């Protein structure tokens, strides 16, 4: 079928992650929400992506806001998008947040929901779901050891999401984000695995 | 279609040629080429480096009989990190250690002293990423992690304790998904694979994490009488295709 | 890229789900064959459909089948004779077409759709399993309820025997591979039947 | 236009031919073909099965005189499940029971011993789905439901108690909507229908729920003197068109 | 006329069903509303469909929300569409509801109303309004007996409708859904029936 | 697909709504004809329009007519003579054009539009009923109020008689079919007049 192909399979939207900024809550009292952006983060999504070794990503992002109530309130949220190079905002008010370079979108809660399309971010021709081996040359201690996996290439960057208010919010906001991959070309033989637990869904 | 019986392949022959070496084995495997590709030399468009690479073809590309391991009735397989193993030996290895970037496919020949009797086919596979993982304390809490020595087995191609442990977490059953040339050894026990590969990472130093790991893990137990010989060695010889390296610099084993 | 491509993959499904250990699929995976004077003994049986038996599901094909609610396609099961060269013996592998039961008989089994294996003649033999169905597509998970779902059964039996010079092992293994034919399709994708996340993440 | 008088049709003749049988009746009905179709053999595009079907044409496709039922002045009609009835008899039936899938149109001939006098035309119809239903306790609360035996009448073609009960819930009046060949029997009492049908369900095993049910229920009472014969049998003969079956397997009546 | 033809007759929108999720009500306290989707469910619609034996369905769905008050409130409702294969959500919060494969639409109450178009779901070339005979091979008891009708082919699937809130809603929502059939090709002689009661509008 | 196609359908409407039983439409459905020495007796009468009589409505045509507020089209009513072959007799079936009343007379009835039936000559005869109307379309339900609605009446009478050798039944039945002519149209669809749901469902 249609379904079989990657695009069809992939094309369904997914919830990459949700971030909470409680109005009242001490946490996210500070303006902060930023998220690093992983294609991963979805347990289910992770496995599927894992299935193929490498892919190139083009994606649509959809933004929706909902409270735990599920009721929506009026906030004007502007969230900008940082590359990995950058220093991030330190605080809500933080200066950088008024930044020239991070993609700025201004939306209200409804929104009706903001949508964007976002490019693949990697110095390399692909994102690797797994790496075996260090990004680092130097001696390889037991301490350093955690380091094998990382494959920094698969590091999308951050979304920083800023609220307007200097003061604390009256009302609480949480964000859920959905990604569609606009189109993926993926090809490589690679097993999906079911096995015992090194960790969640982990080969290794 | 392929002959049903043999894991084989090859009664007929195989010949591998490389600079300053040719090897022919009657008991050989027909070559299976990875993903229907054949190893190539990096294109100009492909290459960032802007340094003229050195392609010592012959000395570098040729036959190394890195190791022999005897096989018991059953044995835990070991798998062989591509970059390091050659690296230990010259000429290739010396250059490899010397030079920052190594990328190339290679042709692999695995041969055993021919024995008809041998059974219990052994799986041979190459895996690009092969990313090792631990029991993590077996609670799973532990979150544990690599040896450097493990990372660079060197020539030896340090063994994996458990077949799924082989990399990573991949069950013997499922592993087949990555294609294997099995040696049933029911026929002559030999395998030939050429793995041209397009690497996931556009460049890997391979000074560090190895580009490939070549794995050998027996599917089926060798079974045999008291009647005949307890032992047969398995030896692996491989010759790389013309590699590309950049970064001349000083020499580091790293 | 297509899942079907994965389906094709050689990777091995165990003949019958017999768990010596949960941890090691291997124990079930290889099926013993031994010299036995008796005639028409049952080597093994599994429900042909990948879902039911389980080892199939463990295999790529089974896993994918779990994915898709409906699959149609000829499945192929290859069997490999790991025994020694010296050994010889002949086997019968039969698909029992739906509407039949498992034959539980050499004669009954044989008639169905079968091949005769000759060891030494051929180390390996290839069984083939057709798609025979009332319905154009079949559902993935076969509950008690759905006949239409049900593919059928596969069973292996001794055609002749297993025989070896002493000096050779009495007992030997066969390993089972399986794949999907070129024409094999799936539909009605579902949430990952194949894998369920132990836990979801926020 | 058609001759007004006769329910008929046929003074003239009808001949049905099938393998190893031909039947001709002077007292016959002109054939009425269902929906202006004629039975065909399933197209490649049409067929999922991927097994070469067996089309024993002659032995299978031919004349079965399944049953005779005498007719009283009035009688409760019985209707005849297509798949089962043939199924009981061979050759067709044996194959039908044997083989999972049966689909085919068939030609139907119903004949009575010719009697001019007979009146009170009887409705004959074929219904694809025909889905039976119960009074449900006649309160309607009951929510009641099928016999297996009822489901598979077998050859007999078990009768429906009440004419609307005939399937389903469809009044004698309304039933006409599905076309009938009536036998007034005012003329010779014979009917010929060929029902090529394109089935609702793309495939029905017909091992189970029957593809068609052929119904016979009298519209008008037979009326007649003491003066002449109280009885006339009605017999039905049908020959299927070339059927398609798949799934060879073992034999089950099911 | 125009009216005579199926499309004209059919084309009028219909209310396939309404689902209630009372805010306060203990029922649908849990996030749950899912509905299996039947073309049927409309008594009137049922009869009309019954009239023709088989049809192929292409349809437009229209979504509207109204309370018993008839007043509208602001909720952000996302309802996804499940195939019959699937496990359904178990609860409001249920994980699957964050699902990659079920068609997700995010709407507010107004909406102004969300609309969708939805394909025919059947393994078979058509949906049958009636079946005579079992989906099941095995022996046919009096108990099993209820089973004749089913024709599982005519099983559209589920809409699962999810509210955002982790907590219970403040305000009560009910959903009415309307279907238009985008275009139907239906042909088969089949009587409409008026008769005594086996059951509602039932032949049989 | 078109409703009109249904309208055409042969299915039978009872001559006059006479309910021996509500349950069985049949009793009304067949109309007796018997040997009667009297001359020009009334076999039966019904308002031609399907709606009024009811048996028409019960029929597909009637049902559909109920559906559409307006119908225009020639209606056709076929009558079938179920009696025995031996029997013979002649009948008169007349449409009384609107503006007329039911003739209540052989002579009055005959003139209108009529056919003479000859039994044995023809087992069955076909009456035809024209569309004659002031208005291009007529409304479905005919209340006391709407003349424009009203189609007219049909009546059957004995032209000659009914006659049979004794040894043959005195009494016989005729069955009535009805359909719509090729040109028959309906308009102004309404909520299902034909069927009202006993209860609606949420």
């Amino acid at each position: 079928t249609e379904e079989t192909s990657i695009t069809n399979f992939y094309s369904r939207a997914g919830l990459v992650g949700v971030v909470n900024m409680p109005v009242q809550g001490t946490s996210n009292t500070k303006g902060f929400a930023k998220w690093g952006i992983d294609i991963m983060g979805f347990v289910q999504m992770r496995r599927k992506l894992e299935l193929m070794t490498y892919m190139r990503f083009s994606a649509e992002f959809t933004f929706v806001a909902s409270t735990p109530e599920g009721e929506t309130t009026n906030l004007i949220l502007q969230y900008m998008y940082a590359p990995p190079g950058a220093p991030l905002p330190t605080r809500r008010d933080s200066y950088e947040w008024q930044t020239s370079t991070n993609p700025s979108i201004i939306s209200k809660m409804a929104d009706p929901p903001a949508q964007v399309s976002v490019p693949f971010l990697s110095p390399a021709s692909a994102y690797q779901w797994f790496y075996d081996g260090y990004p680092t040359f130097g001696k390889h201690p037991i301490d350093q050891d955690f380091q094998y996996g990382m494959c920094p290439n698969n590091m999308m960057g951050t979304f920083c999401v800023r609220m307007i208010g200097g003061g604390k919010p009256t009302q609480s906001v949480t964000i859920r984000i959905y990604m569609r991959l606009k189109h993926i070309r993926a090809w490589v033989p690679r097993p999906l695995r079911s096995q015992n637990y090194t960790m969640r869904n982990y080969p290794n | 279609s392929p002959t049903a019986e043999a894991c084989g392949y090859s009664d007929r022959v195989a010949q591998l040629t490389v600079g300053n070496s040719t090897i022919t084995t009657q008991e050989a495997a027909n070559v299976i080429v990875a993903y229907g590709e054949w190893p190539q030399y990096c294109p100009d468009t492909d290459a960032t480096a802007v340094d003229k690479p050195t392609r010592p073809d012959v000395s570098v590309n040729r036959f190394y009989t890195l190791d022999t391991k005897d096989w018991s009735s059953s044995s835990k397989g070991w798998y062989w990190k591509f970059p390091d193993i050659l690296a230990e030996t010259g000429v290739f290895g010396q250059n490899a250690q010397f030079h920052f970037l190594y990328r190339s496919g290679f042709c692999i020949h695995v041969q055993c002293n021919a024995s008809k009797f041998h059974q219990g086919a052994l799986l041979v596979a190459v895996l690009p990423e092969y990313v090792t993982g631990t029991v993590s304390g077996n609670t799973g809490h532990e979150n544990t992690h690599p040896p450097y020595a493990a990372t660079q087995p060197g020539a030896t191609g340090f063994e994996l304790t458990n077949p799924y442990i082989l990399d990573a977490g991949i069950p013997l059953s499922q592993l087949l998904v990555c294609p294997h040339q099995w040696i049933n050894l029911r026929t002559n026990n030999c395998a030939t694979i050429v793995v041209p590969y397009i690497n996931s990472v556009p460049f890997d130093s391979a000074l560090n994490h190895c580009n490939f790991g070549l794995v050998v893990i027996p599917v089926s137990p060798l079974g045999f009488l008291q009647g005949a010989t307890p032992t047969i060695p398995i030896t692996i010889t491989v010759a790389p295709m013309n590699s590309e390296f950049s970064g001349l610099r000083q020499a580091v084993t790293q | 890229r297509n899942l079907l491509e994965l389906c094709q993959i050689d990777t091995i499904m165990e003949v019958n789900n017999l768990t010596t250990n949960e941890a090691t699929p291997m124990e079930r995976l290889r099926i013993p064959v031994q010299v036995q004077t008796q005639s028409g003994e049952l080597c093994a049986a599994f429900k042909a459909d990948p879902g039911l038996d389980g080892p199939w599901q463990s295999t790529m094909v089974g896993q994918l089948c779990r994915y898709y609610t409906q699959w149609s396609g000829s499945l192929k099961i290859t069997f490999m004779f790991t025994g020694s060269f010296m050994a010889t013996g002949k086997m019968l592998i039969a698909y029992t077409p739906p509407g039949g039961s498992l034959p539980a008989n050499r004669m009954q089994a044989m008639l169905g759709t079968h091949v005769i294996w000759d060891f030494g003649l051929q180390s390996s033999v290839t069984l083939v399993v057709p798609w025979i169905s009332n319905t154009h597509y079949r559902s993935q998970a076969t509950g008690s309820f759905f006949d239409y779902y049900a593919t059928g059964i596969v069973s292996l039996w001794y055609q002749t025997n297993f025989v070896v010079p002493i000096g050779a092992p009495t007992t030997a293994y066969i390993v089972v591979l399986g794949s999907a034919q070129k024409n094999f399709t799936m539909r009605l994708c579902r949430d990952t039947s194949e894998l369920t996340q132990a836990a979801e993440y926020q």
